[PDB]
RNA sequence: AGACGGACCAGAGCGAAAGCAUUUGCCAAGAAUGUUUUCAUUAAUCAAGAACGAAAGUCGGAGGUUCGAAGACGAUCAGAUACCGUCGUAGUUCCGACCAUAAACGAUGCCGACCGGCGAUGCGGCGGCGUUAUUCCCAUGACCCGCCGGGCAGCUUCCGGGAAACCAAAGUCUUUGGGUUCCGGGGGGAGUAUGGUUGCAAAGCUGAAACUUAAAGGAAUUGACGGAAGGGCACCACCAGG
């Protein structure tokens, strides 16, 4: 079981907050994976991508540590990425799963041509970068499937995207950067401003502010 | 030297709006810009603009409401032939929904949709979204 | 790797500069490199002062000084322990000590 | 050939004072005994060294506070000198010395109150570069 | 976002700023909404109605949140003409 | 930068021509020097006669004899 | 926000600002603090307008009154001067104070000893108390300050032009601020003068 | 060093011109 | 008698760059500022071609203090046809013609716009309290306080970029197009061989191929090392001594 240290944890332990959307609407940081396991539970699958044995010299002999890459998603518009290094590969894997749950995001989806059914691809083309590799995601019709290397393919399905094209630039054979770039890409979909937007905001009540009463120890 | 009057202004619109400004001033104040600005405003991407007069090139001011991402120009002014629109517009635009390539033509200055509804091609100037 | 931005010499907008010669080394270096130093020392150095001024002929005899301009090489300087190496962030101070 | 005390010695000396400042005094051999009576140390020699630092420390507490030692009696004497108020200080002398530039701002702020203005002087300001 | 049956997708709609019409993201941890109180017009004494002003990170890092709110207030029947 | 006019084609087309020879593969193929110097006349296989049998030594980290023939 | 209404500079507070030198800034000027200026005199000491500095002091108060639980608010003064005022300001409205040596990580690092997640932040100086202004960027917090004419203005949302050097001016400005927040919400009438003196917030050097 | 690789060559290139001028 | 023009000499000025320092006189050019003068698109960049171009060097005269490639000696060294010391030729100096190279570096093409602040410095113009000026009050600098232009630079920042170091430009670049010029395409062979061209010679310009090879390289990190520097330490180190 788990005790929340802070405000936000105390509320989700109760039934005040109902979902994750509100948390994102106010851009609130989360620092407790016990929350993610509450809302998103058992619809969430994970996999490792690589185990990379870095090492360092000292006076006696090399000291090696194992680093790890993990990706997590539910196939309905969420995706996470996590990294961590330690000495035992299990403890390495365990912690990065926690960070991966933690730095989870939403991902937007839209249509290519005509708007019949549910969205299957991205609305608009976007890009990303991290240190000598650039990535570019492009919409496609309904049925092509994803065309890419295995890495982002493993990752884009976890968002729940169905169809897309793909291109790339630079040294793709460094997986760490090649992964984070496509994650930077699908992070910045809810930051592009379309004409679908441009309606004013209807500002809500900031959950900390509305449930002040229960928090002050009653 | 300033071999092109339209290239510089859109840059000086883009940079400012990329920063967070509310107004800008762009100097040489030529005819072709006025059409270009009118059609942007008409679709709603900017506010009004007041065009200062002097016994010279003139001057001009715009009000942004910066819901614009990028404004662009294509030079040299190429020649379109009404079957290549698709090949131009897929590899300049972000999607098949929005964004307009503007072109001069015998009827005037218009966007690509209106050109196809009037069934005529022309010469290309720029693009915005 | 530019270890410095000045490139070690305070030229900034000439084209060419005259040289000088190290006072010890005897080598030919520019005037914007070539550490400078200025001496305002006395002549008797704090030891024979009492002896002279008591064995004088005049009345307290203000006792002149000695003035010199000095030029040093970069190499000859560090060996003379005038200046010393520094760390990365502290290289960027153009202040002398008290 | 050196004698420095460690963290275990110091921290306990701090805690002992911060509880039992009344039991203790300025004599070592009494301070020795009380520490034995209240606390249960495993060793005779550790017993000794703690008290020797305690007694050195009391002489400091006599005058001048200390960083990590909060004593009641000191803290109320602080508290008195915190709540201390004078009779009057902001009513200065019924004459307020004022300059002309203020008087213009005051005049624009609609005040013809009681004030003064008797200053003119050439500019000196900054210092030698 | 609507389909051809007027439905609504895009599980939420992200709050925009008020000062640049830029969007706030799920990880822009330097964004704020800000409440301010309204008075009874006779004797102070906040009565229950307050407003909201939303700011993004880029403006708050540049050092321009001060006047943005000020001119937001200077329009809303709230801080008057300083002259 | 780049030329980028509307009637610049002769220059660009020219520039690509003289500047393509600085590629190793194109230069090798379109000049006859490698071709006339290849023992095979632009061919895959070839018949020939044996006249010796020798053993060639290998590089440093390995050590062996690789049993070749003069033909 | 000082609108045209009953609340406005009468004749008495002005005497106090002039008495303590709450209208002389320093010499150097930031380009952000150049709209709160009236003029430069002969000597390089700029005059601050006592119309905007009162019309923003109210605005800070209206922010604070929005927040019904006062203990979520936090007040900081690392410097010796604003020490006493802050402790009385905390007492006089139920805030949570932090005086001297703000330890890093107090708003991050959930498993720290003195961890606390407030909603609003008040400051005497932005150039000395520049950690929490930063740490309010890793966490959403609106930020309020007492700023002089030369003050690098960043990560902050409500600036109140004062003279943050003089002990008289500092503790004076708090006295006003504490006064309004109680007028706006409480038993203080807004007509007849409030009991305690604004000398209680001064910083007394160890002289006697 | 390259200054001396450059200089060794010229000494040689003279011997070639000198040898070749005999014919 | 012949060279050289100290300190003042500055992250100061001028020039297309190379580069420019005693006084005075003469000769002809030039930038910036100021302008309610004038002509009216006359312009930007540029294959071929043309001027200038540190030091060394070559050619013919005059001159030859100082320094000093070659060269000879004395020392150190296992050896030194080097580092050190003493002598000392070409040259270093001026007049007139050749050559056309350099880490000839801001290792960063030219033109034009846009993009954040701060305090200074140099030229010109505009203003203002006051002090001196001088000889009775003015126009000269000097400061004091600001402004404006176009300059050599500087400090600071989540502007933004970038492999990073770092940079108000190396920015406005997968949201890719302002105008135009020259040039690069794994490492060596090789700026070699040959052909043509200039030059008195030295050399310069243009410029290969067979063959060989799986790595050469850039920025930053952790150790180790150092006849590199700053603090300490030990009789399995030293001093003084048994
Ligand atoms: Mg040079
Ligand atoms: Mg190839
Ligand atoms: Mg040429
Ligand atoms: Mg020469
Ligand atoms: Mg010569
Ligand atoms: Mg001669
Ligand atoms: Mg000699
Ligand atoms: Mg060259
Ligand atoms: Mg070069
Ligand atoms: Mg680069
Ligand atoms: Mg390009
Ligand atoms: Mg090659
Ligand atoms: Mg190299």
């Amino acid at each position: 079981e788990w005790l929340p240290v802070t405000k936000l944890g105390r509320l989700v332990k109760d039934v005040k907050i109902k979902s994750l959307e509100e948390i994102y609407l106010f851009s609130l940081p989360i620092k407790e994976s016990e929350i993610i396991d509450f809302f998103l539970g058992a619809a969430l699958k994970d996999e490792v991508l690589k185990i990379m044995p870095v090492q360092k010299q000292t006076r006696a002999a090399q000291r090696t540590r194992f680093k790890a890459f993990v990706a997590i998603g539910d196939y309905n518009g969420h995706v996470g990425l996590g990294v961590k290094c330690s000495k035992e590969v299990a403890t390495a894997i365990r912690g990065a799963i926690i960070l991966a749950k933690l730095s989870i995001v939403p991902v937007r989806r839209g249509y290519w041509g005509n708007k019949i059914g549910k969205p299957h691809t991205v609305p608009c083309k976007v890009t990303g970068r991290c240190g000598s590799v650039l990535v570019r995601l492009i919409p496609a019709p309904r049925g092509t499937g994803i065309v890419s290397a295995p890495v982002p393919k493993k990752l884009l399905l976890m968002a729940g995207i169905d169809d897309c094209y793909t291109s790339a630039w630079g040294c793709t054979a460094t997986l760490g950067n090649f992964a984070k770039a496509t994650f930077d890409a699908i992070s910045k979909t809810y930051s592009y401003l379309t004409p679908d937007l441009w309606k004013e905001t209807v500002f809500t009540k900031s959950p900390y502010q509305e449930f002040t009463d229960h928090l002050v120890k009653t | 030297v300033r071999m092109n009057v339209l290239a510089d202004a859109l840059k000086s619109i883009n940079n400012a709006e990329k920063r967070g400004k509310r107004q800008v001033l762009i100097r040489p104040c030529s005819k072709v810009i006025v059409r270009f600005l009118t059609v942007m405003m008409k679709h709603g991407y900017i506010g009004e603009f007041e065009i200062i007069d002097d016994h010279r090139a003139g001057k001009i001011v715009v009000n942004l409401t910066g819901r614009l991402n990028k404004c662009g120009v294509i030079s040299p002014r190429f020649d379109v032939q009404l079957k290549d629109l698709e090949k131009w517009q897929n590899n300049l635009l972000p999607s098949r929904q929005f964004g307009f390539i503007v072109l001069t033509t015998s009827a005037g200055i218009m966007d690509h949709e209106e050109a196809r509804r009037k069934h005529t091609g022309g010469k290309i100037l720029g693009f915005f979204f | 790797t530019k270890k410095r931005r000045n490139n070690g010499r305070a030229k900034k907008g000439r084209g060419h500069v005259q040289p000088i010669r190290c006072t010890n080394c005897a080598r030919c270096v520019p005037k914007d490199k070539a550490i400078k130093k200025f001496v305002i020392r006395n002549i008797v150095e704090a030891a024979a002062v009492r002896d002279i001024s008591e064995a004088s002929v005049f009345d307290a005899y203000v006792l002149p000084k000695l003035y010199v301009k000095l030029h040093y090489c970069v190499s000859c300087a560090i060996h003379s322990k005038v200046v010393r190496n520094r760390s990365r962030e502290a290289r960027k101070d153009r202040t002398p000590p008290p | 050939m050196g004698r420095v005390r460690t963290k275990t010695v110091k921290k306990a000396a701090r805690v002992i004072i911060e509880k039992y400042y009344t039991r203790l005094g300025n004599d070592f051999h009494t301070n020795k005994r009380v520490c034995e009576e209240i606390a249960i140390i495993p060793s005779k020699k550790l017993r000794n060294k703690i008290a020797g630092y305690v007694t050195h420390l009391m002489k400091r507490i006599q005058r001048g506070p200390v960083r990590g030692i909060s004593i009641k009696l000191q803290e109320e004497e602080r508290e008195r000198r915190d709540n201390y108020v004078p009779e009057v200080s902001a009513l200065d002398q019924e004459i307020i010395e004022v300059d002309p530039d203020t008087k213009e701002m005051l005049k624009l702020l609609d005040f013809g109150s009681l004030s003064n203005l008797q200053v003119t002087q050439p500019t000196v300001g900054m210092n030698f570069k | 976002m609507q389909n051809d049956a007027g439905e609504f997708v895009d599980l939420y709609v992200p709050r925009k700023c008020s000062a640049s019409n830029r969007i706030i993201g799920a990880k822009d941890h330097a964004s704020i909404p800000m409440n301010v109180a309204e008075v009874d017009k006779v004797t102070g004494r906040f009565n229950g109605q307050f407003k909201t002003y939303a700011i993004c990170g880029a403006i708050r890092r540049m050092g321009e949140s001060d006047d943005s709110i000020l001119r937001l207030a200077k329009a809303h029947g709230i801080v008057s003409q300083n002259f | 930068g780049k030329c980028r006019g509307l009637r610049t084609a002769r220059k660009l087309r020219s520039h690509r021509r003289d500047q393509k020879w600085h590629d190793k593969q194109y230069k090798k193929a379109h000049l006859g020097t490698a071709l006339k110097a290849n023992p095979f006349g632009g061919a895959s296989h070839a018949k020939g006669i044996v006249l010796e049998k020798v053993g060639v030594e290998a590089k440093q980290p390995n050590s062996a004899i690789r049993k070749c023939v003069r033909v | 926000s000082g609108a045209l209404d009953v609340l406005q500079m009468k004749e008495e507070d002005v005497l106090k600002f002039l008495a303590a030198g709450t209208h002389l800034g320093g010499t150097n000027l930031d380009f952000q603090m150049e709209q709160y200026i009236y003029k430069r005199k002969s000597d390089g000491i700029y005059i601050i307008n006592l119309k905007r500095t009162w019309e923003k002091l109210l605005l800070a108060a209206r922010a604070i009154v929005a927040i019904e639980n006062p203990a979520d608010v936090s007040v900081i003064s690392s410097r010796n001067t604003g020490q006493r005022a802050v402790l009385k300001f905390a007492a006089a409205t139920g805030a949570t104070p932090i005086a001297g040596r703000f330890t890093p990580g107090t708003f991050t690092n959930q498993i720290q000893a003195a961890f606390r997640e407030p909603r609003l932040l008040v400051v005497t100086d932005p150039r000395a108390d520049h950690q929490p202004l930063t740490e309010a960027s890793y966490v959403n917090l609106p930020t309020i300050a007492l700023c002089n004419t030369d003050s690098p203005l960043r990560y902050v949302d409500i600036a109140i032009p004062c003279n943050n050097k003089g002990a008289h001016s500092v503790g004076l400005m708090w006295w006003m601020l504490a006064r309004e927040v109680l007028r706006m919400r409480g038993t203080i009438s807004r007509e007849h003068p409030w009991e305690v003196m604004p000398d209680l917030y001064f910083y007394r050097d160890p002289e006697e | 060093r390259a200054k001396w690789r450059k200089k060794r060559m010229r000494r040689l290139k003279r011997k070639r011109r000198k040898m070749r001028q005999r014919s």
